[PDB]
This record gives C-alpha cells, structure tokens and sequence, in this order.
RNA sequence: UGAAAUUGCAUUACGAGUAAAGAUGCUCGUUACGCGCAGCAGGACGGAAAGACCCCGGGACCUUUACUAUAGUUUGGUAUU
RNA sequence: UUGAAGAAUGAGCCUGCGAGUUAGUGAUGCGUGGCGAGGUUAACCCGUGGUGGGGGAGUCGUAGCGAAAGCGAGUCCGAUA
C-alpha cells in the first residue's frame, strides 16, 4: 500500500548540485577560481612543480627487476584455520578453505600466526616452518 | 625511370635519420636499367630492374 | 690532476675497498696501507690499483 | 578512457602497508669519495615523503601501488 | 525631404581647496529668473582608432663563420658490367 | 586595483539569446542504501514483453617485507648478530 508517490530518498542521500556562476549570493563571478593567472581559466598538471626539478625527477628510481614467472601464494594463518574448522577439523583441503576464503585457482600456503588447539590435516601448496610445527605439535600433519 | 615493366617495382618511401635523429621524408628507387629486348619478334626497348636482369626474366 | 683519485684494493683478494686522494708529486709511487677489507674480514695491506 | 600512471612516480616511488609513501634516498648516484661513511650511510635508505609530496605522488599514480 | 558619428546618467556655474596628486557632480564660499537663436572653440583629460613610441609575452620575415637538417653539387665503392 | 565618483575599462535603451557540461565497469574523498569476510559482474544469453533473470571470465578485500630468489607476522640491510 506504498503507491509511487510515497518513495523519498534517505535524508543525505541526494545531495544537491551546486551550480557555480549564477549570481553572487553564491560562487558567482569568478566561480571560485579567484582572479587573472592560469588558475583562472584552465588548471596545472600534477607533475609540473613551477619549474624546479619535480618530485618524481629529483628522487632516484628504484631500481630491481620484476620476476617474470613470480607466483603469489594465498595465505591463510592458523587463527584463521582455527576459527573455520573448530569441531576437530581433520582433513583441510583448498577446496575447503576456497569455500570459506582463500580465492580458489591459486597456491595456498598456511602461515603460522595463531595457536592452533585443534588437531587439523592441511593438505596445501607450501607452508611456513613456524605453521608446520605449530600443526605437528597440535598432533595434524601437512601435505603436498 | 623507377617502375620496372617486369614484376611492377615501384619505388619505397622513408626516412632520412641524420645523427639528431631529425627525420627527412625520401625515396628508394629500384635500379631501372633500360635494355632492348626482342620479345616473340619485337624489338624494343624496356626498363627494367636489374633483379629481373638477374633472374633472367627479360629477353635480350 | 694534480690531486687525483686513488682506488685502494686488497693485496689479498683484489677487492677495490677504499678510495681516497693523494698528492701524485708528493707521492709519486703506489701507496701502501693497512685497511680493514670486508671481505678478507681483517686488516690486510691495501694498495693503489695501476 | 581509463587514466594512465605517471612513469616516473611508478619507477621512483613505493607505497607501504599503512598508506606511506616512500623514495629512495637522493644523492649517492656518484661523486661519493668526498662523502665520508656517515653521509653515505645517511643517504643509503628510504625516505618517508613528506604530506604535500605524498599526495601529489598518489595522485600521479593511477591507483598503481608504487613499484 | 531628411541623416551621422556619439550616448552610464542629468534640473550638467565659478573661485580657492580636497581627492587615483589637473573636479559641472566632494568641501567652504561666490554668483545665478525660465526657454530659445546665431556664433567661437578654453574644458568635458572632447570624438575617431583594445598607442604604431617604451617595456613584457607571442609571431612573422630577413641575416650569418648560431644549431640541426636538407634540395642541389661533388668523392669513391658496388649493380647495370 | 595599494587606491576609482573618478578625467582608468565597458555599457545609448528595451526585448530575446549568451559561459562550469557530458562520457568513462577512469583517480581520490564525502553522504546515503545493499551485502558483508566477503562485495561485484564485463562481454554475452533468455525475456521480441521493459526497467527482469542468468553469466563470477575478471576484479577489489583476504599479509607483509625484499631488486629478486624467497621467506612470512614477519621481512630486509646485517654475521642464523
Ligand atoms: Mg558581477
Ligand atoms: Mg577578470
Ligand atoms: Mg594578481
Ligand atoms: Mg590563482
Ligand atoms: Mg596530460
Ligand atoms: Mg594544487
Ligand atoms: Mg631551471
Ligand atoms: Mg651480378
Ligand atoms: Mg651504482
Ligand atoms: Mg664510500
Ligand atoms: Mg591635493
Ligand atoms: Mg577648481
Ligand atoms: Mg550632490
Ligand atoms: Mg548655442
Ligand atoms: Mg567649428
Ligand atoms: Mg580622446
Ligand atoms: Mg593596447
Ligand atoms: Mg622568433
Ligand atoms: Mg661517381
Ligand atoms: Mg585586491
Ligand atoms: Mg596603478
Ligand atoms: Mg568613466
Ligand atoms: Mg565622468
Ligand atoms: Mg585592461
Ligand atoms: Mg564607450
Ligand atoms: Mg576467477
Ligand atoms: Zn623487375
Ligand atoms: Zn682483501
């Protein structure tokens, strides 16, 4: 029983255009450029600095090299393993944690921030040394 | 001549890059040689380049 | 030219360590030093490269 | 049209974690037998960017997160 | 019979001052009924022309042992041979 | 414009017209709504009946540090300092 005529935006939702130019009892005039200079009619690149050696000329590069067959791994911590498989977690696989959050057709390293009470199986792509022995030590194991 | 009557050679077109590197357009043109050829009977003369001399595809 | 810049490297693993000047009149020849090259990871003499 | 990157503050420029911009230091590239240990060990590390030149660097980079 | 340039206005004095430093318009005074017609050119920093001199920014064309190119001219190699 | 009633500019008058817009699955904020450790689709397909439905390819968030190999709540310079 809305009807059409009863819809309203939230309060703030549609805030109103401010049409600059239209009288002095707003930006009128000079629309809020001020005047004379280059301000008052076009604008100032971001990379000119006056004339003196700009920023990103006076700095050197940061030089290296990019791996061109690098592969990101995701990561997923053993506070994060904890709290998705509490009830006695056996058997972790990436399809599981791609169900919960890992962003699956990728690696899937598990770091080793957390404690890790439980006792968990991860099956994953590569692992940090503190998280292997965290879940060893929990009484689980790694794989692949 | 810059147009061979055998196999249709036309001239290319580039640039001339001086050490600034301050390009100038110009040309390349096939070395026309003209020749008098005696084709089925007829003798005449041709301008041809001196690939097609080479090859052996004008008769002299 | 007259106060040039002189490479000093070790005599032991040729390891250009230390650059300094010298007078090259004063100190016509190759100099001799005793620095601490890090490679060698003690003193050893280092001398002008030539 | 998407808007491009600047080149330079893509090559010269990182962003951290937290948001801060950082270069490389400035004035080791040569001439440095005058300079002793102390003002090349000053020059050798990476410099916070100061307000002004951070936001001029996020704004020459296109959301490009630094090198 | 019938234009024009020009025109923020208007019921548009003078003296000594003052003020963007030379005032019909402000001050203090002096003079002066309203409206025309024919005239003169002292002023309205008169009109006309976004000063042409000078400086600043841009351009154009000209010069040369400015720079960088290039047509032409010339050297040799190679193809035609 | 330091300063103009200014003898600095522009305007004879009226009527009409005449300048901050639009496009990006752009950049970066804010308000607001939806969903939420997740959010969202692009092209395209179906609806010849549209504003509706599918499509998750990709993309941002989920871990950083290093030139990089790499290691990882650490990492890099460093000597497993
Ligand atoms: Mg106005
Ligand atoms: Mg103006
Ligand atoms: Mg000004
Ligand atoms: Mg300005
Ligand atoms: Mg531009
Ligand atoms: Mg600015
Ligand atoms: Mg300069
Ligand atoms: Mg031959
Ligand atoms: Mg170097
Ligand atoms: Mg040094
Ligand atoms: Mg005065
Ligand atoms: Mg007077
Ligand atoms: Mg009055
Ligand atoms: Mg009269
Ligand atoms: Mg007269
Ligand atoms: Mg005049
Ligand atoms: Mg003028
Ligand atoms: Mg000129
Ligand atoms: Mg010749
Ligand atoms: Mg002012
Ligand atoms: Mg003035
Ligand atoms: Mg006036
Ligand atoms: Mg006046
Ligand atoms: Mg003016
Ligand atoms: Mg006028
Ligand atoms: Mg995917
Ligand atoms: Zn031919
Ligand atoms: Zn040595």
């Amino acid at each position: 029983a809305i009807e059409l005529h009863d819809l309203k935006p939230a309060p703030g939702a549609h805030k109103a255009k401010t049409r600059v130019g239209r009288g002095e009892g707003s930006k009128g005039k000079t629309a809020g450029r001020g005047t004379k200079g280059t301000g008052a009619r076009k604008n100032v690149p971001e990379f000119f600095a006056g004339g003196q050696m700009p920023i990103h000329m006076q700095a050197p590069k940061l030089g290296g090299f990019h791996n061109p067959f690098r592969t990101e791994y995701q990561v997923v911590n053993l506070d994060k393993v904890e709290a998705l498989f509490p009830k006695g977690g056996k058997i972790t696989v990436d399809d599981l944690v791609s169900v919960g959050a890992v962003r699956d057709n990728e690696l899937v390293k598990v770091l080793g921030t957390g404690e890790l009470t439980v006792k968990v199986d991860l099956v994953v792509d590569a692992w940090s040394k503190s998280a292997q022995e965290k879940i060893e030590k929990a009484g689980g194991s790694v794989t692949k | 001549a810059a147009v061979c009557d055998i196999c249709a050679k036309r001239p290319g077109f580039g640039h001339n890059v001086p050490w600034s590197k301050k390009k100038t357009n110009r040309r390349w043109s096939p070395n026309i040689q003209r020749v008098r050829v005696v084709e089925n009977g007829t003798h005449k003369r041709m301008n041809v380049c001196t690939s097609c001399l080479k090859a052996g595809r004008v008769s002299r | 030219d007259v106060r040039p810049k002189i490479t000093l490297a070790c005599t032991e693993c040729k390891e250009r360590n230390y650059i300094t000047k010298k007078n090259r009149r004063n100190n016509p020849d190759r100099m001799e030093m005793a620095k601490f090259c890090p490679r060698c990871r003690k003193h050893t003499a280092h001398r002008e490269t030539r | 049209p998407k808007m491009k990157s600047h080149s330079g503050t893509k090559k010269r420029f990182k962003v951290t974690g937290s948001g801060k911009v950082t270069a490389r230091k400035a004035g080791k590239r040569h001439l440095n037998e005058h300079k002793s240990s102390r003002v090349t060990r000053r020059l050798t590390g990476e410099t916070v960017l100061s307000k002004g030149e951070a936001a001029k660097v996020k704004k020459l980079l296109a959301g490009h997160p630094g090198r």
